[PDB]
């Protein structure tokens, strides 16, 4: 659990309420099926690694940079590097996986989409960050 | 997947008074900042009405006695001063990813004062009487609390298994209910008896009351 | 003004299909996602699948995966489920629903899915003639048919304050019977005309009768 501390900071991260930005919610069809059940853990290392290397690049723009604490944003770096370097490693080594990685590069597509819509409002980054959120820890828990 | 016991399931307290209704998810329906659980309020016969969304965003429209606290696992929607339309029944449910689920239910019935029923008896009619059967009708209108008893009595005599009933759900402006009992016999049978009665047993009533007829009247 | 109209509903034998559709209006097709949920009678809510129409996801309740199927006509406004290999536990009020996110905005007014291999049968209505005083009482029996429901109003429509439907019960012979009074003044009788309208959709069964004393 020092995916626990990447948590951690995206809570930190927040600004704003959700409760102002009621107008933006929205659903993004999080591709849970991909995960936790049936092919339990070991073999969902790809769909996860997949997972950090979306987050990553997601909260790497300069669009992110002018969202977020930039000193938080790094902490976050660090913890994401760490893991999708631990990730990599096992991909690399022996142990559908493509759909089920197209699955998960779709839904960060409509997330992306998602902001460019809203020309990446306050409200927008808030709904994103809380799902992100959420979606990692079905992810991980 | 993510299953919710509500507590109680049943529930029962007088106009004004504060209500507590609790829900505990299976495991954690929160992140740090938000937690995915809502309240839903139906009445009887009626699709369910969000009330509470995220545990503690009260919907817009929805009166202010109502709220909702809680997080992680554990939620409740508390009634801060119970109304006679409150009547229905309260289920939690949660959006913390698939499958939704919702809670079993809790039913609130209000608590009123005593009112005695007001009891009309019905032959069968004529139409029906033509075909073989015939049924017996006893009316108990508006009425608390919902216990009640209802005796059927054919020239004196006690009945039993021949006869059922049915209740309303509590009135959502005045808290009552209502009741219909149905004798049923072949026209044979009912043509073979004069004195047809029903003998209402109430808390309402000091002493149970017999509306009845007689038979060709 | 958003609006769900579920249909469809009816009869079907045990391992037999149906196809509940619901038609939507008032709002934005794309914007809302469309559900449909459950409801034994008596029982609780029981969610059964998910349609996006922005974007082409699905979700069905693992309960439901193989049998079940959720899609829809945007051209239509409207979305459809099948459902296959009907077991007497299916038997429940489908809702139409709709949300944003995360939780329920709108629903439809229900449609009632009833698995039974016994035959449909349209009631027979009887009146309940007021016994004839300060205010009376008068009604309709509206006995032995299957399934439910049967619908009663009483003057087109027009009389509502002091009705009482009461809940159906089972008779032994398997059929439903049901009663439906009203209250009215005692000088009312003989002047004002008092009639109960029945309506039983699934055996195309209407009737007005019109109770007397």
């Amino acid at each position: 659990l020092g995916s626990r501390r990447t948590l951690m900071l995206l809570a930190q991260m927040r600004k704003i309420s959700l409760f102002s930005c009621l107008k933006d919610r929205h659903d993004f069809g999080f591709p849970q099926e991909e995960f936790g059940n049936q092919f339990q853990k070991a073999e969902t290392i790809p769909v996860l690694h997949e997972m950090i290397q979306q987050i990553f690049n997601l909260f790497s723009t300069k669009d992110s940079s002018a969202a977020w604490d930039e000193t938080l944003l790094d902490k976050f770096y660090t913890e994401l590097y760490q893991q999708l370097n631990d990730l990599e490693a096992c991909v690399i080594q022996g142990v559908m996986k493509e759909d089920s990685i197209l699955a998960v590069r779709k839904y960060f597509q409509r997330i992306t989409l998602y902001l460019k819509e809203k020309k990446y409002s306050p409200c927008a980054w808030e709904v994103v960050r809380a799902e992100i959120m959420r979606s990692f820890s079905l992810s991980t828990n | 997947d993510i299953q919710m016991t509500q507590s109680p399931s049943s529930l029962s307290a007088s106009v004004g008074d504060r209500v507590t209704i609790t829900c505990r998810a299976s495991q954690s329906v929160s992140t740090s900042s938000y937690s995915y659980m809502h309240w839903y309020q139906q009445k009887p016969g009626k699709a369910p009405k969000v009330l509470i969304s995220y545990a503690s965003n009260l919907e817009s429209g929805v009166p202010s006695r109502f709220s909702g606290s809680g997080s992680g696992t554990d939620f409740t929607l508390t009634i801060s001063s119970l109304q006679p339309e409150d009547f229905a029944t309260y289920y939690c449910q949660h959006s913390w990813g698939i499958p939704r689920t919702f809670g079993q239910g809790t039913k609130v019935e209000i608590k009123r004062t005593v009112a005695a029923p007001s009891v009309f008896i019905f032959p069968p009619s004529d139409e029906q009487l033509k075909s073989g059967t015939a049924s017996v009708v006893c009316l108990l209108n508006n009425f608390y609390p919902r216990e009640a008893k209802v005796q059927w009595k054919v020239d004196n005599a006690l009945q039993s298994g021949n006869s059922q009933e049915s209740v309303t759900e509590q009135d959502s402006k005045d808290s009552t209910y209502s009741l219909s009992s149905t004798l049923t016999l072949s026209k044979a049978d009912y043509e073979k008896h004069k004195v047809y009665a029903c003998e209402v047993t109430h808390q309402g009533l000091s002493s149970p009351v017999t509306k009845s007829f007689n038979r060709g009247e | 003004e958003v609006q769900l109209v579920e249909s469809g509903g009816g009869l079907v034998q045990p391992g037999g299909s149906l196809r509940l559709s619901c038609a939507t209006s008032g709002y934005t097709f794309t914007e809302y996602i469309i559900h449909w949920v459950r409801q034994a009678p008596g029982k609780g809510l029981e969610w059964v699948a998910s349609i996006n129409p922005d974007y082409d996801i699905t979700n069905y309740n693992q309960r439901f995966k193989g049998r079940f199927t959720i899609s829809l006509d945007k051209s239509k406004r409207t979305a459809y489920l099948q459902m296959n290999s009907l077991r007497a536990e299916d038997t429940a009020v489908y809702y139409c629903a709709s949300w944003i996110s995360d939780f329920f905005d709108y629903w439809g007014q229900g449609t009632l899915v009833t698995v039974s291999s016994a035959s449909t049968k349209g009631p027979s209505v009887f009146p309940l003639a007021p016994s004839s005083g300060g205010t009376a009482a008068l009604g309709c029996l509206v006995k032995d048919y299957f399934p439910e429901p049967v619908t009663v109003s009483w003057n087109s429509g027009a009389l509502t304050s002091g009705v009482h439907t009461f809940p159906a019960v089972l008779q032994s012979s398997g059929l439903y019977s049901l009663s439906s009074v009203v209250t009215v003044p005692s000088s009312s009788l003989g002047t004002q005309t008092y009639i109960c309208n029945v309506n039983h959709k699934p055996s195309n069964t209407k009737v007005d009768k019109k109770v007397e004393p």
